[PDB]
RNA sequence: AUGAGGUGGCAAGAAAUGGGCUACAUUUUCUACCCCAGAAAAACGAUAGCCCUUAUGAAACUUAAGGGUCGAAGGUGGAUUUAGC
């Protein structure tokens, strides 16, 4: 790592900076002054203070992208929010305005919601109790769940099941699908939760 | 391929710098490379190799 | 050759007979015959239109130059 | 957003506002040509409207005060790359064919040139080449773009097709296009008839033609076409542009030659070429000279403006944080104005 | 007086080299061309092959000047990668150095 | 003569195994450009095979490059195993 441990990563927020001075708390105050006298790591290429910027969908272009096509992959994200925000206004529009009310429209809310759907409550893991590991159940912390559910769909969408359809058409189809509820990626979810029940049992190796 | 008075004038420019003037192909011009330079035996960095 | 020159030269060029004969087709359309070669091209504006057409040509191509190209050619036109 | 749906009244009073399409002008004006983009837009909103912009709205000032006796003259639509050089000339084509002009609309010249499968030999003249595929499918187009004057135009001589078949004087141009059009090997034939039939025609008064090139430049440009040999061939070999350059010539009078430059599709030119000597090279300036260049630029303020509310109002920018102010500062910054880039930016934002 | 038979041929063969480098030189120009007679270009291939096998530039072997080794030569100064070592380390090549960066 | 010199010659594959390259493609293939395009898509896939030419050389079927021709195995790989902060 060319950064010393001195170095902190960079705090990028215009809403933090701007908060007002009257409004900071004693400890948020000293942080702020110990702040203005700690090198700084130079800003990512990757985020910004833009509004339209997410985590989530940066994240989510990093783990799709193959080999540093930072340009590929991005350009594979916006076609498939593209897709969806299409479709979406598609079905608003053939649909009568009783569920119009319904019908979701925002592809960001819809990818996130279908994220969510796809991520598991319960892993399991290899847990060792006096020489023999076993696929013991336990809780996914937040992070592995985020990881799990957004690895799961990039997985999905790249098996070789789906011939001569591109990535943008079958990864906006499966995000509909996971945030209606449906489509491999929960049947995936839900074997997982089917596996971790029947080794119901086994829980107790668990020493943590 | 070349227009009339550019192949003159291309023709007249390598006679003045002295280069072939005859039409001659990649081929034949190994001879003019061959002799344009010592052979590699003649270079005092190969018989002069050992002290 | 045409192709064997560095300098773009609008006599006896396919601009100026284009433009010739565009202004010639003009006048016979206008039915009056009080035309000829020397009579069109003696004009301010074939001399501006030949101004600009020769700066594209030879000078670098930027938005002014074309600005000045279209400005000689809508008059030379009679399109304004 | 402008109640005006007239082509001919939209003047500087409309401008940076915008102005719409019937479906049915849309069905039968354009059933080709539009930007695939543009295309989609269409399709998702319902809606196909246009904003009213300088560049269209000057060559639609200069079309109405055209003199259809002088030559037809050549405008040619230049600016950087999606500027809205196409729509421009979508627009105008609109107005000529509310105004019963009849269109010869080519919608991307560059798509003759590159990429053809079926690259057989005229029979009218085994110098040159035919493009089935493309000339029936412009042909197809044609017909639906201008049937109505279709069964109103006669040919004026006689066109045989095979040593047996054969069309005569005073027969419908209909029955040239449909001949085109089912027999698919005639149909380079069918296009350079009804291209020299219109071009013959016009100068008689018969009607006013328009003919809108998008991608002229593609011409008198180079070819990515391999002959069996795998020779290249010129542009001028293959029988569609020979006739199209036939075309582009003001020799006849009764209409008008709009074209529009388009760096994007075609071939070995940089990607920032986007002036005219730069993107047509010597020989299409020589041949297009004298012309008139229409500069589209980017979306000035207030058109960027009318643009971003015409996609909140149609709740295009799904994005919570797409109608604050900062929002629309960061989508001119990343875009530039440039409408092809706003529109990309908007089409996931 | 080299440092072995290999080196003592490559010697011979150097020299035998440099005194029919000038007479390789012209027949295999005659050879080298499109443009004289086949025939006169095949008496030149007969010829260059008489020639004595020494004289053959391409059998001269790029070995170490002080421990006639034939592989792992710097040609720049004609030493085997172990004796330009042991130069370079004890300092006595000029501006040699170990590379760090 | 276990020394020296000359000519010619082997340096191959029954087969196994280690490392690497190319791939099995749609985040892909060809083209233009160097990233706003058009076509391809049961075709993808050899840097292998065979023929020719060129480069070096005194010597090239046995070296390299290019072209032509062919369009092969394969369809993301078992336990096991390598590397990376
Ligand atoms: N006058 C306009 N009114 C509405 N939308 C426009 C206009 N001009 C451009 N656009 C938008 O930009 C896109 C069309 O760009 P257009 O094809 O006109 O650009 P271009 O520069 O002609 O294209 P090219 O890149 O081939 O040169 C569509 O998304 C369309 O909505
Ligand atoms: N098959 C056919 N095509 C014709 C005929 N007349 C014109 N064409 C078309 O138009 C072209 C000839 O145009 P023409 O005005 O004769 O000029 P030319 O091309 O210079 O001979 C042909 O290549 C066809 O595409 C005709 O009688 N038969
Ligand atoms: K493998
Ligand atoms: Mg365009
Ligand atoms: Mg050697
Ligand atoms: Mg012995
Ligand atoms: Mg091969
Ligand atoms: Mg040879
Ligand atoms: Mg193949």
């Amino acid at each position: 790592s060319r950064y010393s441990p001195e170095f902190k990563d960079p705090l990028i927020d215009k809403e933090y900076y701007r908060k007002p001075v009257e409004e900071l708390t004693e400890e948020e105050k000293y942080v702020r002054e110990l702040k203005k006298t700690q090198l700084i790591k130079a800003a990512p290429a990757g985020k910004t203070s833009s509004v339209f910027e997410d985590p989530v969908i940066s994240k989510f272009t990093n783990m799709m992208m193959i080999g540093g096509n930072k340009v590929l992959a991005r350009s594979l994200m916006i076609q498939t929010l593209e897709a969806v925000k299409r479709k979406q206004f598609e079905k608003y529009h053939a649909a009568s305005a009783e569920e119009q009310a319904t019908i979701e429209r925002n592809p960001y809310t819809i990818f996130h919601q279908a994220l969510k759907n796809c991520e598991p409550m319960i892993g399991l893991v290899p847990i060792l109790k006096g020489g023999r590991f076993y696929q013991v159940p336990v809780p996914l912390p937040d992070r592995r769940r985020r990881f799990l559910a957004m690895k799961w769909m990039i997985t999905e969408c790249r098996d070789k099941k789906h011939q001569r359809t591109l990535m943008p058409e079958k990864l906006s189809h499966k995000l509909l699908e996971a945030f209606h509820n449906q489509g491999p990626v929960i049947k995936r979810k839900h074997d997982l939760h089917k596996m971790a029940e029947a080794n119901r049992a086994l829980a107790h190796y668990r020493w943590w | 391929s070349l227009s009339e008075y550019a192949f003159r004038m291309s023709r007249l420019s390598a006679r003045l710098f002295g280069e072939v003037t005859r039409p001659t192909n990649s081929k034949s011009m190994k001879v003019v490379k061959l002799f344009s330079e010592l052979p590699l035996a003649k270079k005092k960095e190969t018989y002069d190799w050992y002290p | 050759t045409e192709a064997d020159m560095e300098e773009y030269i609008w006599e006896n060029s396919s601009s100026e007979r284009n433009i010739l004969e565009t202004l010639l087709q003009m006048k016979a359309a206008e039915k009056n015959m009080e035309i000829n070669k020397e009579e069109l091209l003696g004009t301010k504006e074939i001399e501006e239109y030949k101004k600009s057409v020769v700066s594209l040509k030879n000078e670098e191509e930027n938005e002014n130059s074309i600005s000045q190209y279209k400005e000689s050619v809508k008059r030379l036109l009679n399109v304004t | 957003r402008t109640n005006e749906n007239d082509p001919a009244k939209h003047g500087d009073q409309h401008e940076g506002q915008h102005y719409n399409i019937s479906p049915q002008d849309l069905e039968t004006v354009f059933p080709h040509g539009l930007p695939p983009r543009f295309v989609m837009q269409v399709k998702t909103f319902s809606e196909a409207c246009l904003m009213v912009r300088k560049p269209a709205l000057e060559l639609l000032h200069y079309l109405k005060n055209t003199s259809f006796a002088y030559p037809a003259i050549r405008y040619l639509l230049y600016g950087e790359k999606g500027t809205g050089k196409t729509l421009s000339l979508c627009h105008v084509i609109h107005f000529c064919a509310k105004q019963d002009w009849l269109i010869l609309h080519i919608p991307d010249a560059h798509l003759w040139v590159k990429n053809c499968r079926d690259l057989l030999q005229s029979s009218y003249n085994k110098q040159r080449f035919d493009q089935p595929l493309e000339a029936s499918t412009w042909l197809k187009n044609f017909k639906t773009t201008n049937e109505r004057f279709l069964n109103q135009i006669k040919v004026q001589e006689k066109y045989v097709w095979n040593k047996r078949e054969s069309t005569e004087k005073g027969s419908p141009l209909g029955e040239v296009v449909e001949q085109g059009i089912t027999r698919v090997r005639n149909a380079t034939d069918a296009v350079g008839i009804v291209l020299k039939e219109l071009k013959r025609q016009s100068s008689l008064g018969m009607f006013h033609l328009l003919v809108a090139v998008d991608g002229i430049n593609a011409l008198w440009g180079r070819t990515t076409l391999k002959r069996e040999d795998k020779s290249p061939i010129a542009p001028e070999e293959l029988a569609l542009v020979h006739n199209l350059r036939k075309m582009m010539k003001n020799d006849w009078h009764g209409g008008a030659i709009v074209s529009a430059l388009s760096q994007t599709g075609s071939l070995f030119k940089p990607r920032k070429a986007y002036l005219p000597q730069e993107l047509l090279g010597k020989e299409g300036f020589d041949a297009l000279d004298p012309f008139i260049p229409i500069l589209v630029s980017n979306y000035n303020p207030k058109e960027f403006e009318s643009c971003i509310q015409y996609y909140l109002e149609n709740n295009w920018l799904q994005h919570e944080k797409a109608p604050t102010e900062e929002g629309k500062k960061e989508l001119l910054f990343l875009s530039n104005a440039n409408p092809s880039l706003l529109e990309r930016h908007c089409a996931y934002l | 007086h080299y440092v072995d038979w290999r080196m003592w041929r490559d010697v011979k063969r150097r020299k035998m080299a440099y005194e029919y480098a000038d007479e390789r030189l012209r027949i295999n120009s005659l050879r080298k061309n499109t443009i004289l007679p086949k025939i006169l270009q095949d008496v030149a291939d007969e010829e260059i092959a008489a020639l004595p096998r020494d004289s053959c530039p391409v059998r001269i072997r790029n070995r170490c000047v002080m421990t006639s080794r034939p592989r792992g030569v710097k040609r720049r100064w004609r030493l085997s990668r172990i004796v330009f070592r042991h130069l370079a380390d004890h300092g006595q090549l000029s501006g040699i150095q170990r590379a760090t960066w």
